């Protein structure tokens, strides 16, 4: 995943996140500060990219105002000519990690992380957004 | 699928039992400014607390589950 | 005050009232204030003793034959402020810092002394 990165002089490598067969996430330190980048390589240039990359554009524009919801910032169609490239803000931890780094979440800090998560998707459908991979 | 509420249905469902009225009142509109665009410095963070802490004792304790 | 109404720490000598029966207070601002600033009643006293110092230090314009007139009138100011405010004063004197002959004052500075929208950090 890091090899994508040396075609993007905004962006320095620093650690992989994860790869799997759809998407492969990594770190990289950006001007704005850390971002989390999902690469996705084009095997066959055929794909209508460019229809993905309009709706992640409509993805942007309808979520740019949500407080509570975090839309893919940039969609790159031809970053390289054989990878798309998405990037959006890093967050210092994703929930599946917050649970079991100290201090535990006490009961009120368990509430609160609930109440946000609900308010996230009563902020996405009132901006027209659905997540379909909560 | 037909079960399933609106997302702000269950806020309010929930409101004052599963979450309290504390977060929709003040710990939501409150902590808002700090998750916005214009970036507040870790300095300025310490200070806009410093100066809203009377409102915060006041908010979150009353005068007196606080 | 340690540090003057710019900051610059306080130099030469300082006639600081002393209020009667009462131990110096600490707190700000404090309650038994040495240096009455402007801003409370001019003491006709207090601005006089500011003028004469300032006179000695050769920051006022030295007019002989006023002088002895001025300063005349002042002395019986004085004798006469002396007769009724029994208030007594109390003189201190700060040290100055001298390096090759040049005076340098002391201003307060810390030690830490010397982006507001994010296109991607939302
Ligand atoms: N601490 C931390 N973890 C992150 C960050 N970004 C992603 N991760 C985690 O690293 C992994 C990346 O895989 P994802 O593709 O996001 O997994 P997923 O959320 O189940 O799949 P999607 O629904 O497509 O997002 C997940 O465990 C994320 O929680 C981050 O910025 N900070």
């Amino acid at each position: 995943v890091e090899s994508y990165f040396s075609d993007i002089h905004d962006f320095e490598y620093d650690k992989s996140l994860g790869s799997t067969r759809f998407f492969k996430v990594a770190r990289a330190k950006h001007r704005e500060g850390l971002v989390v980048v999902k690469v996705f390589a084009i095997q066959d240039p055929t794909l209508p990219l460019t229809s993905y990359k309009q709706e992640l554009e409509e993805l942007k524009i309808r979520l740019n105002s949500a407080q509570n919801c975090l839309p893919f910032q940039k969609a790159s169609e031809k970053a390289s000519e054989k990878a798309a490239m998405l990037f959006r803000q890093y967050v210092r931890d994703n929930l599946y990690d917050r649970i079991s780094t100290r201090p535990f979440l006490n009961n009120i800090e368990k509430r609160w992380i609930a109440f946000q998560i609900l308010t996230a998707v009563d902020q996405a459908h009132k901006s027209g957004v659905r997540h379909g991979d909560i | 699928p037909d079960k399933r509420l609106e997302a702000e249905d269950y806020l309010k469902q929930q409101r004052g039992n599963a979450f309290p009225e504390i977060f929709y009142t003040f710990l939501q509109p409150y902590m808002a400014q700090f998750a916005k665009e214009t970036f507040l410095s870790a300095d300025e963070r310490i200070l806009v607390i410093r100066k809203d802490l009377g409102n915060i004792i006041h908010n979150l304790c009353g005068h007196d589950p606080k | 005050s340690l540090f003057g109404k710019y900051g610059m720490f306080r130099q030469g000598m300082h006639d600081l009232k002393v209020w009667p029966n009462v131990e110096a207070d600490g707190s700000e601002p404090t309650k038994t204030p040495g240096r009455t600033s402007s801003t409370l009643s001019e003491d006709q006293m207090s601005r006089l003793a500011k003028l004469t110092k300032a006179h000695r230090q050769g920051h006022m314009v030295k007019v002989d034959w006023l002088d002895r007139l001025t300063f005349r009138e002042i002395e019986m100011i004085n004798e006469s402020e002396k007769r009724s405010s029994n208030f007594m004063y109390l003189m201190v004197e700060f040290r100055c810092v001298k390096c090759d002959d040049k005076e340098y004052g002391i201003v307060y500075y810390e030690k830490d002394g010397d982006l507001t929208s994010f296109e991607l950090v939302k």
